């Protein structure tokens, strides 16, 4: 779990405590189509209010 | 405001291993780095462009532009543009671009220097200005650009502290429309004089 925070922190480049996915686009060559599938699934399962960003409690689930 | 990754880019990890922006074009001289894009670099006669490679549906919209514009000059050229056009501007004379395009364009022209919003139809070769110099400033330079109920505005943070939220207006436009559909885009150009254009940052956002 610990390492799983310091994964957060480590992609958080901007330091505001949340995740985009530009930001999640470095924590994965990858076609774009790929990573785009990738993304869209992590912000669909895990941003709640549809902001575009996740913070920990959201990543982790 | 809704974060759009897809439509948006920004250092640390700007380009990609193989010198690409993830989901952006970049065309002519603009050179992609981890930090930011040199869309035209201090050299004489450039030009270069970087654009989304699909169109947003966004019916309001807000982007956040940061970028730097560097030279020797006390003045210098030619400048950088910020788009919303239906289709990708191809090459031309219009800071990197062509001169027709269906959108608008958001003009920061050092040869003074201005920013002039210029709208067109697809069918055309200026709707509001404000005088800034946005040259060789201290701090990297950010406009502002939202389209919402028909309304363009454009804030500029002029660069000259450390605050990136010290936007002041420039210019706004009312009961304007623009294409439903159409691609985001940077272009810039130089000429004898020559200036670096840089943009660190292009951040998008839908607007409910
Ligand atoms: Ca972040
Ligand atoms: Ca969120
Ligand atoms: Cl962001």
């Amino acid at each position: 779990q610990e390492l799983q925070l310091h994964y957060f922190k480590m992609h958080d480049y901007d330091g505001n405590n949340l995740l985009d996915g530009l930001e999640l686009s470095t924590a994965i060559l990858m076609s774009e189509d790929e990573l785009i599938n990738i993304i869209d699934g992590v912000l669909r399962d895990d941003d709640k209010n549809n902001d575009g960003y996740i913070d920990y409690a959201e990543f982790a689930k | 405001r809704r974060f759009e990754y897809k439509y948006s880019f920004k250092g640390p990890h700007l380009v990609q291993s193989d010198g690409t922006v993830p989901f952006w074009a970049h065309a002519g001289n603009a050179i992609p780095s981890s930090d930011q894009i040199r869309v035209a670099p201090s050299l004489k006669s450039q030009r270069g462009s970087v654009w989304t490679k699909t169109k947003a549906a966004f019916e309001n919209w807000e982007v956040e532009v940061t970028f730097r514009v560097t030279g020797r000059g006390r003045i210098g050229a030619d400048g950088l543009a910020i788009w919303y056009a239906e289709n990708q501007g191809l090459e031309g004379p219009v800071f990197g671009s062509a001169d027709l395009w269906n959108g608008v364009g958001i003009f920061f022209d050092s040869f003074n220097p201005a920013i002039v919003i210029i709208g067109n139809n697809g069918q055309i070769h200026a709707l509001a200005s404000c005088q800034r110099d946005f040259r060789n400033k201290p701090y990297p330079v950010r406009a502002k650009i939202t389209y919402y109920q028909n309304t363009l505005t454009v804030m500029i943070n002029n660069g000259f502290t450390p605050d990136k939220n010290d936007y002041e207006f420039c210019a706004k436009v009312e009961n304007m429309i623009i294409p439903a559909q159409g691609h985001f885009g940077i272009s810039a150009a130089t000429g004898g004089l020559a200036d670096d254009h840089d943009v660190l940052s292009f951040l998008t956002f839908q607007l409910t």
